[PDB]
């Protein structure tokens, strides 16, 4: 057995003290003129290269002074102090050089630590840079993670400066993969072209290879004429090899074209009695019901948000203590292809059913039972999708419960029983808007166009608000059978305002049906009635949100009609 | 001339009644709102409103400093 409360701590601390006092040292590392006196035992036990450096019989084994080059002084110093104390204390800037020096010195523990730190920090921009870094220094985990992040984001950016400087093999792997998140086939063509326009006559063979890779569907559009404009003179066989890429090489449809606009539902009626809730999806066009994996698989009462880039996030929630419902501030993100949930930076307060709002690329969590004992029981907390951190902002004016919040015209709007405040993120200030004449709670609002549609409350209250008109007005009442409790759900569908409502009576079964609403008609025309043969009962605490998903990655929910 | 002066005072009255409970403007943010509020009244007259909004900087009550346009004085 290994001790950890007696000799281990004392031995490590005494070794650190000996290192500080320059005692019992027999080897000194020379790094561009900087001296690092240390011990051979610690270097042998930490690094897998120093053990061969001092054990294998050569001229440097019996050498008091060793001139080690191609290593940074600060990185070697931090590696030595980690070996002498066990604490790494890595920043976010010197990770690349630290990993390079760890790979050169073959220090497995710090290599794993840096690998985890890098795989956790593929946020938005270093994806291609760290992908190239992992291609240079073989790292399967980093390579796969960066490949997936690139397939997700570069397919929407395809203009990064670092992306231009990539090796042929990595670019071939990226382009030939069927994970490109592109709704059109010309964007990848123009990305490949611009990758082959800044460096031409140098990668002409690789130009032909990428030309073949992009395949006929985009090869038959403009590439021939642009190449004729840009071909080197006295090139004949290149024309012959380029003309050949018209018939062969298995023209097949891509995967990114399957961005069907669907509805993500959470906390549904679980088919199995072992489970309590489940997350499922519905297809407005395919008329099918898909399922999703629960992010924690045990925690419920979560809030949903969808960014303009079609991303799904989960924050807050409560989980049973499983002693022999505790609130957790954990955060999660849904993978559009792996059908899993990768966690992210947790929150600072354990919220219950938080309301997350996206604006200016930032996620804003408004209310949702943060604490309560704080002097200002009316506070908020936002998220940074780029820096991956939580920043405190101006708190709420008034404390509200069972509230709803949306975003309109790049402005934060939160709706409560009767009041509404317009938070302006740029000035971090709250603007008093208008007050509703009806006091209704337990309802949600939808941000369709430039008008906020607060639907329901306790009912069928349809109160329409306009940012420009700054006024609340009524339109009509949704045609709902009497003696019923309509679970109204308002959300945008295909750039058209629609609703998803369910009616329940006494000794009667629930019915699901969505209606098409018109702005000037003030009527909910019958758009589609959801048949019970494909969709079963959902419940009462279910939530609805609009997002695009992949049918192949997800799986259909089995249920008897 | 009388109706021009009437419009010139009406726009100032609107801008001092509305922006006293609204947000700020960096380059051309609040002018769109003030034109939308007056869309049903008359033409926006961009040059007239642009020349008139910069005349109030000589004194207090939302001077709207051009160099310090990052934040406006939300005071009386």
């Amino acid at each position: 057995r290994q001790i950890n409360t007696e000799y281990a701590v004392s031995l490590l601390e005494q070794l650190k003290l000996f290192y500080e006092q320059q005692l019992f040292t027999d080897i000194v590392l020379i790094v561009e003129g900087t001296e690092f006196p240390c011990h051979k035992m610690v270097l042998a036990t930490c690094s897998s290269y120093f053990r061969a450096m001092f054990m294998s019989g050569l001229s440097e084994s019996k050498q008091t002074h060793v001139h080690l080059r191609n290593v940074d002084a600060a990185t070697l110093q931090i590696i030595i102090t980690y070996a002498y104390t066990g604490n790494l204390a890595m920043n976010d800037s010197t990770v690349e050089q630290l990993y390079e020096t760890a790979c050169f010195l073959q220090v497995e523990d710090v290599l794993q630590r840096c690998r985890e730190y890098l795989i956790k920090k593929i946020n938005a921009e270093n994806c291609v840079r760290l992908l190239s870094f992992a291609d240079l220094f073989s790292c399967e985990e980093l390579k796969q993670s960066a490949k997936r992040m690139v397939e997700h984001k570069f397919t929407a950016v395809y203009h990064q400066d670092a992306f231009m400087q990539l090796s042929h093999d990595l670019l071939i792997d990226i382009l030939s993969s069927d994970n490109l998140n592109v709704e059109k086939e010309e964007t990848v063509r123009e990305a490949a072209m611009l990758w082959l326009e800044y460096n031409t006559e140098s990668r002409s063979q690789y130009l032909s290879s990428v030309l073949s890779q992009i395949r006929i569907d985009a090869l038959s559009e403009v590439t021939q004429r642009a190449w004729f404009q840009g071909l080197p003179p006295n090139d004949k066989s290149v024309v012959v090899q380029g003309l050949y890429k018209s018939m062969p090489k298995f023209f097949k449809p891509r995967l990114g074209m399957t961005k069907e606009e669907m509805m993500i539902f959470i906390e549904a009626s679980s088919e199995n009695p072992c489970s309590l809730y489940s997350s499922v999806c519905y297809s407005p066009q395919a008329e099918k019901v898909y399922k999703l994996c629960s992010p924690p698989a045990d925690l419920h009462k979560v809030g949903t948000v969808v960014t303009p880039d079609n991303d799904i996030y989960i924050a807050g929630g409560q989980v049973p203590l499983k002693n022999t419902f505790r609130t957790v501030n954990c955060f999660y993100w849904f993978d559009a292809q792996q059908n899993t949930w990768f966690p992210k930076t947790p929150m600072l307060f354990v919220r219950i059913k938080p309301s997350l709002v996206c604006c200016e690329g930032y996620i804003y969590a408004i209310g949702g039972d943060s604490v309560g004992g704080e002097l200002n029981r009316r506070t908020v907390e936002r998220y940074d999708t780029e820096k991956d951190e939580w920043t405190m902002v101006s708190p709420l004016p008034c404390a509200w419960q069972w509230s709803a919040a949306v975003v309109v015209h790049d402005c934060i709007y939160v709706m409560t029983l009767n009041l509404m405040y317009c938070y302006f993120p740029r000035s971090d200030s709250w603007v008093e808007m208008a007050m509703r004449q009806t006091s209704r709670s337990f309802a949600s609002a939808a941000a369709f166009g430039d008008k906020i549609f607060y639907i329901g409350g306790l009912s069928v209250t349809v109160e329409i608000y306009d940012v420009n008109k700054n006024e609340w007005k009524m339109a009509a009442n949704i045609p709902a059978k009497r003696y019923s409790d309509p679970c109204v759900r308002a959300v945008v569908i295909s750039n058209s305002l629609c609703v998803f409502m369910r009616e329940t009576h006494l000794n009667e079964r629930a019915k699901y049906v969505t209606y098409q609403y018109d702005l000037e008609l003030d009527r909910w025309s019958l758009r589609q009635h959801i048949s019970e043969r494909v969709l079963w009962d959902l419940g009462r605490d279910f939530r609805c949100t609009v997002g695009k998903l992949y049918p192949s990655c997800l799986e259909e929910s089995p249920w008897k009609p | 001339q009388k109706v021009d002066d009437d419009r010139k005072h009406e726009i100032e009255a609107a801008i001092v009644r509305i922006m006293k409970s609204r947000k700020k403007m960096q380059h051309n943010v609040l002018v769109a709102e003030v034109t939308q509020q007056l869309k049903a009244r008359f033409l926006p007259s961009p040059v007239v409103i642009k020349k008139r909004i910069e005349g109030l900087i000589e004194r207090e009550y939302l001077a709207r400093t051009p160099e310090d346009r990052k934040v406006y004085t939300y005071v009386a």
